[PDB]
């Protein structure tokens, strides 16, 4: 009823998303 | 139009004119249960309602149904589709009414922000003369080649 | 009631219609004015066609003078796929630091899928003009004609600019380097290894100023993937047909580790494959004790559906610092840049016809 949208060794560190 | 087609239309008009006032109100249209779930009911009524009094008289009802005739030409069908968008009836689809008429059809399937954005973009890519609005010529240039006029035929 | 001319949702800024001129995009010395460009493109602003072509061609001239295999020293922030997600590219530079004081390396796939690919190209090419020896761009499998005409970049260009701008992007993409040797330790490519590539010298001898061929080492650099079961090899074959891509090959953990050993390399940094965290660390090589392969993927909420994080690798002070980030809002387009009339008009004809039929029985 409605319109639809067309369907030495380096360290490894982590900074998680802010 | 054709004589017998006129007789049949007078009977349906009476059936729909619930208070026998000689004019069809929005309520009387909405009494039809199919129309209740159709989001363009009010837009079709407004187009039919040329004299602007908010109801449809028989002349208006006949003139209205005739635009969907098999003998009607493309420009008539597309001119009708155009008026679905042209709420204020001024011959140009403007941003505010394009959004409103689209919101009627999409409902919650898009957020107001996403709809305002794609509306802006269409106004911009389609407005050739640069007056911020979409004329019928500008409108045909975009949809013209889509054969929508073929689906807009009723047998009275 | 609500105005029929004035915009309903006034909190959305109306995009600018004016196309920026050369004087406005290039300062007195000819250096691109990236702040103007960023601000303008963030508003979905467009440029004059002649200015867009200047950015593309001037950037191409810089790329055209670089080697097949760049020699990039650390520190540098390595980045994976972007796929037209311009507004995540804005977030990406926030996370990794301004290119005014940060060395950058991109591994390709700047266009397609996301609907701001031309803005990604224009801004990255402008940065490349402004920072020609500290911001680097490699080619991905999508920076070609075969894919941009099949996916959406060509159409995007024709909608916002012209096929001429598109053609200019294709000639510019033909100049993109294929690989980078980073800090004498890392081979950086979009896809991966080739059966026909055993030395770094094999990449150097390639002719890259062409559309990517359908097979061969150039194809392989842009297209190859690690095996589904990389590191858990019952398979014995170093290279096998890549049935996901329909071309090029899967490469195995023995294959990668032999290449690293022959060429005295620490790891292979690539992209090309989506990851839920924006990155993947593959099995350590038994001789290095370091991940044999690294995938980095910089397109968060890929396709607006994956709900993945994106990441970049800041390599600096002998630390490999993965920095993740989330998606950012971006203006809305209907699929394939469809306008709202084409979108809704079949539904209008349908429902007015349906109403009329019900009105009349
Ligand atoms: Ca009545
Ligand atoms: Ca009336
Ligand atoms: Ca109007
Ligand atoms: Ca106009
Ligand atoms: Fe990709
Ligand atoms: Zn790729």
């Amino acid at each position: 009823n409605y319109l639809t949208v067309p369907a030495d060794l380096p360290v490894i560190t982590i900074d998680p998303a802010s | 139009m054709d004589a017998d087609e006129i007789k049949r239309l007078g009977k349906r008009f009476k059936k729909l004119d619930l208070d026998n006032s000689g004019s069809l109100s929005v309520e009387e249209f909405m009494s039809l249960p199919e129309l209740q779930q159709n989001p363009l009911v009010q837009r079709v009524i407004d187009i039919f309602d040329t004299d602007g009094n908010g109801e449809v008289d028989f002349k208006e009802f006949i003139e209205g149904v005739s635009q969907f005739s098999v003998k009607g030409d493309k420009e008539q069908k597309l001119r009708f589709a155009f008026r679905i968008y042209d709420m204020d009836k001024d011959g140009y689809i403007s941003n505010g009414e394009l959004f409103q008429v689209l919101k009627m059809m999409v409902g919650n399937n898009l957020k107001d922000t996403q709809l305002q954005q794609i509306v802006d973009k269409t106004i911009i890519n389609a407005d050739k003369d640069g007056d911020g609005r979409i004329s019928f010529e500008e409108f045909c240039a975009v949809v013209g080649g889509l054969d929508i006029h073929k689906k807009m035929v009723v047998d009275v | 009631k609500l105005s029929t001319t004035d915009r309903v949702v006034k909190a959305v800024p109306f995009p600018p219609s004016h196309r920026l001129t050369a004087k406005e995009v290039f300062d007195n010395d000819g250096k691109p004015r990236v702040d103007i460009l960023k601000a303008h493109l963030m508003k979905e602003g467009r440029l004059e066609e002649s200015v867009a072509l200047r950015i593309i061609t001037e950037g191409a001239s810089i790329l055209r003078q670089e080697k097949n295999l760049l020699d990039i020293d650390a520190p540098v922030t390595v980045c994976g796929d972007i796929h037209g997600q311009f507004f995540d590219l804005m977030k990406l530079f926030e996370v990794g630091g301004s290119p005014a004081n940060t060395r950058y390396l991109f591994l390709g796939d700047y266009v397609d899928r996301g609907y701001f690919s031309i803005e990604c190209v224009l801004y990255l090419w402008a940065l490349k003009i402004l920072y020609p020896k500290t911001l680097f761009l490699l080619r991905g499998n999508h920076e070609c004609r075969a894919l941009t005409e099949a996916f959406t970049f060509k159409q995007e260009c024709k909608i916002k600019y012209s096929e001429r701008v598109y053609d200019a992007c294709m000639d510019a993409f033909d100049c993109l380097p294929l690989a980078a040797l980073m800090n004498q330790q890392f081979l950086c490519v979009h896809g991966g290894l080739s059966p026909e590539i055993n030395t770094l010298d094999d990449i150097r001898k390639l002719d890259r100023f062409k559309e990517p061929p359908a097979y061969g080492p150039m194809c392989d650099i842009l297209w190859s993937d690690p095996l589904e079961d990389f590191g858990n090899e019952k398979t014995q074959e170093h290279f096998t047909h890549n049935t996901v891509r329909g071309c090029s090959y899967f490469y195995s953990y023995p294959a990668v580790c032999e290449f690293l050993q022959h060429n005295n390399l620490l790891s292979i940094l690539r992209a090309h494959e989506a990851q839920d965290a924006g990155y993947r660390m593959y099995r350590k090589s038994q001789t290095t004790g370091f991940p044999s392969l690294i995938t980095i993927f910089s397109a968060p909420n890929y396709l607006d559906v994956y709900n993945n994080k994106a990441a970049v690798l800041k390599y600096e002070n002998n630390v490999m610092n993965i920095r993740q980030f989330n998606c950012s809002p971006h203006p809305y387009w209907l699929p394939n840049f469809m306008d709202v009339f084409t979108w809704s008009l079949p539904f209008v004809g349908e429902k007015v016809t349906e109403m009329l039929v019900n009105v009349l029985n």
